[PDB]
Order: C-alpha cells, then structure tokens, then sequence
C-alpha cells in the first residue's frame, strides 16, 4: 500500500463523510511528512480543497453573527452585543488558526519547493486566499498587513501566469477570479475588479478554439464565475 | 459574498 | 439583565444560526442541568430537541456515506480498503453512541420523570424511541435487539397517551405517528403495519391556528411516506 | 431514507 497512499485513501473517504478537519489532518500527514518532492495534482487538489471547506463553515458562521450583533447594536439591546461579540471572538480565534495551518505549510515547504511555473502560481494563490480570509475580520495594522500581504502574492503569481501559463488554464483563470474580488471586497475598487475581471475573461475567450478537452470542464465554469461576478457588480 | 475558487 | 437561563438559551439561539450545533448542544445542556424539578418551557424543549437531531444526524449522513463505500469494496475484493472503512466507521459510531447516550441518559434522569401535562409526557417519550432508533440502525448482535425493544416499548406507550389525551391534529400526535410508522419499516421490516398506523394518523386528522403549518407539515411527511412505501 | 420529524 505505502504511507503516503492510504492517507489520500483517507483524506477522500473523510471528504465523503463531510468530515473536514479530519481530511485536513489526512493531507497534513502527507506534506510535510514528504521531504522534498512536490505534491501530486491529486494531492495539491485535495489539500486546498479540505482547507477551503473547514475555513469556510468557519466564514459563513462569522458572517451570521457579525451581521446579527450589527442589528442588536441598531436596537441599543446592549447586553446581547457583549454576549455576540464574545463568541464572535471565539470564531474569529479559529479563523485565525486555520490560517495559520495553511499559511505555515505554503510558507516552509509548498513555495519553496514548486518548479513547474503551474505549480508556483497554484500554492501563491493560496498563499493570497489565506491573507484574504485573515483581512476578512482582522482590523487595524492586523488588517493593512493582511491586505499588504495579499497583494504582493497575488501580484507574484499574476507576473508568472501571464507569461507561462495558457490564458484558459484553469489556475490562471481562478487566480484572475479571486484577484478581482480581493480588490472588489478588501480595496472597495468596484472598477479594478470589473477591468481585471473582464480582462482575464476576453484574454481566454481569444484563445478557445484551443482549449484541451483535459481543462474543458474547469475552465468554463471559472468563465462562467468570472461572468457572473461581472453581472452582479455591472 | 462574490464568487471565488 | 438577562438570568443565566434566559442567557445560554440565547447562547443556544446564536450557535443555531451559527450552525455550530455541538456548541449548541452544551448550552442547552446547561439550561437543563440547572434546575431541579421545574420541567423546561416549550421553546427550550423545542431547541434541546433541534439541538441534538443536528448533532446526531450529521453522523448518520457519514455512516451510511461509509456504510455505502466498504459495501461497494467488499465486493470489488478490496480487502486493505474494506479495514480502513471498517475502523473509520468505528470511529463514526462511538461518536454515534455517546451522542445517544448524552440525550437517553437525561430523558431517563430528569425529563421523562417530571413530565405532567400529557403534552410533555408525549414527547420526551417520543424523544426516547428516536434516539434507540438510531441505535437500532447501527449496533449489531445484543446490542441491536436491547435498542429495537427499547425503541418499540418507548413509542407504544407514548401512543396510548397521545391516543387518549391529545388531538389527532396535534403536532407530536402526528410526529409520534409518523416515526413509529418508520420505526416498524426500517428496522422491524414490516411494510403492512408502517402502512396501517401511517394511513389510520393521515385519515383520523384528515376529520378534526397555532399548530396549522406545523401540522400540515406532518400530514404531508405521512402521505409522503405512504405513496413511496406503496409505490417500491 | 424514509421521512422522520
Ligand atoms: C476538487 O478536487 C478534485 C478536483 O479538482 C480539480 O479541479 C481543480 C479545482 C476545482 C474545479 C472544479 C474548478 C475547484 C477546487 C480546485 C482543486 C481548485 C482550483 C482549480 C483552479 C483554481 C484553483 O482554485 C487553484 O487554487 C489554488 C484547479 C486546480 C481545478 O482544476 C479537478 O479537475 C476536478 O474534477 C473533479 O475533480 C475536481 O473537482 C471535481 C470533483 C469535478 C467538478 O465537478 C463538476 O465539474
Ligand atoms: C425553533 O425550534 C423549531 C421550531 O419548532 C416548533 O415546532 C415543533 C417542531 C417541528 C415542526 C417545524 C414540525 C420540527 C422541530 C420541532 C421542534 C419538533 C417536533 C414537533 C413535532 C414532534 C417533534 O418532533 C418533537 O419531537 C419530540 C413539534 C414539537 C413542533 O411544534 C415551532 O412551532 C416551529 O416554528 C418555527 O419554530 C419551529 O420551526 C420554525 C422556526 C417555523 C418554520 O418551520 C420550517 O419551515
Ligand atoms: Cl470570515
């Protein structure tokens, strides 16, 4: 069977179960408990996806109490606000844990060690989605360093995609996907994001006629994400 | 609230 | 300011929307495990209940997710695959037993025995049959046949009450009637009699303001079943 | 599987 094989065996049946934090465990076995080899495409995948869903559960529960302790302050019902924040700050405590998982594994092996340009603008995307997550609800000198910090990687990643990587490959597509709303939802830039957007979405639509069966499925959808956040924002 | 992936 | 009961039941209200039902679980626990003989307000009974259903059904959605998946390798010869099912389902099912547990050994202590409307005596009782059930769907050898009988005892004599003391529209009448009609088709295998009680509970309602959705909810749950028990 | 309340 070997180590590193049943772990993934175990990260997918954790996916199954809607098991989160136990796939992230799964995953963690594997990378660093590597060396320095990189991770497969099926490993990366399965990395940023069980991260993506436990930090997720996590930003829709900041969301709902962040918006309830809001309208309680509205009604001048002061003691609720002190119950809601406090257990605001318990979520708030996990959000920044989390990241802080993903952002120690990018940081000490996944950047260091990609060689395929492919895979610097994968684990850089990453890198730019975790600092996102951090600006979401820190504030201060907390934030302008979470916002600073996302910036410079997603600038990295946008310098090498545009250079290496087809216009419609899928990880290009998504890094111009989450750039847009960085800019639109952290730098409130509503017209950066529809021009960086739009740009990304044109520079793929020149170059369909060839466009691999292999990243069909993927880009489309991602087109059609880049389309529909133009909708709402226009 | 935007789309991202 | 609000007292500590008034406030974990709020506690328990933001965990909900949260939708970190472990959380909220453990404060409703606390409103419980601080009185003494006062029995709990409909609406907390109402969230203990919501609270736990939660809890316990996100494992039941894992469990027959990997029940689905060692079955599947099983017959693909998988034998490494199967083990690594096998003892990752273990581990979702004492999670699955010590939920259980939590809720059966606080009806059996205080909730069922301070019960003195015939309202609140139906439901704790109704409480108990739900959560041997889920017991009943996963233990195997004794410990299966203890659960069903326990499952089987507990909603037959909430029905005597709910027969004799509540109306057929009732929400918890209809409940009580909806789940012991599941009771006898998923685990005592016997289609006839889910059909009997669930058609007699639908037809009976279908004779008699605060309980019309939550009863018109129930009734349609019933005919639901009926038309795919049925129908297969 | 079949519907509870
Ligand atoms: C989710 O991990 C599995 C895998 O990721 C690959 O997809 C990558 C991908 C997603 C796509 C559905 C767009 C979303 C998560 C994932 C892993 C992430 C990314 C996308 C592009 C941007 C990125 O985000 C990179 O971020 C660092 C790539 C790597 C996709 O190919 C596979 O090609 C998909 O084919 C199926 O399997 C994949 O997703 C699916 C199960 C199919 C989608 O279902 C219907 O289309
Ligand atoms: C806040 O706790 C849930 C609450 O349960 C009460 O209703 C009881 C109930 C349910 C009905 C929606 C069918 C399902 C959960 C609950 C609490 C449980 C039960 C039902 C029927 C039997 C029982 O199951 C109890 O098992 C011991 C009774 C107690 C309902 O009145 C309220 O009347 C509902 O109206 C709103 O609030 C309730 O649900 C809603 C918010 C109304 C909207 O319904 C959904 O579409
Ligand atoms: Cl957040």
């Amino acid at each position: 069977p070997t180590a590193r094989e049943e772990n993934v065996y175990m990260a997918k049946l954790a996916e199954q179960a809607e098991r989160y934090e136990e796939m992230v465990e799964f995953m963690e076995k594997v990378s660093n408990s590597l060396g320095s080899e990189e991770l497969t495409v099926e490993e990366r995948n399965l990395l940023s996806v069980a991260y993506k869903n436990v930090i997720g559960a996590r930003r829709a529960s900041w969301r709902i109490i962040s918006s309830i302790e809001q309208k309680e302050e509205s009604r001048g019902n002061e003691e609720h606000v002190n119950s809601i924040r406090e257990y605001r700050s318990k979520i708030e405590n996990e959000l920044s844990k989390i990241c802080d998982g993903i952002l120690k594994l990018l940081d000490a092996k996944l950047i260091p060690s990609a060689a395929s340009g492919d895979s610097k603008v994968f684990y850089l995307k990453m890198k730019g989605d975790y600092h996102r997550y951090l600006a979401e609800f820190k504030t201060g000198a907390e934030r302008k360093e979470a916002a600073e910090s996302t910036l410079t990687a997603y600038k990295a990643a946008q310098d090498i995609a545009t250079t290496e990587l087809a216009p419609t490959h899928p990880i290009r597509l998504g890094l111009a996907l989450n750039f847009s709303v960085f800019y639109y939802e952290i730098l409130n830039s509503p017209d950066r994001a529809c021009n960086l957007a739009k740009q990304a979405f044109d520079e793929a639509i020149a170059e369909l006629d060839t466009l691999g069966e292999e990243s069909y499925k993927d880009s489309t959808l991602i087109m059609q994400l880049l389309r529909d956040n133009l909708t709402l924002w226009t | 609230q935007s789309y991202t992936v």
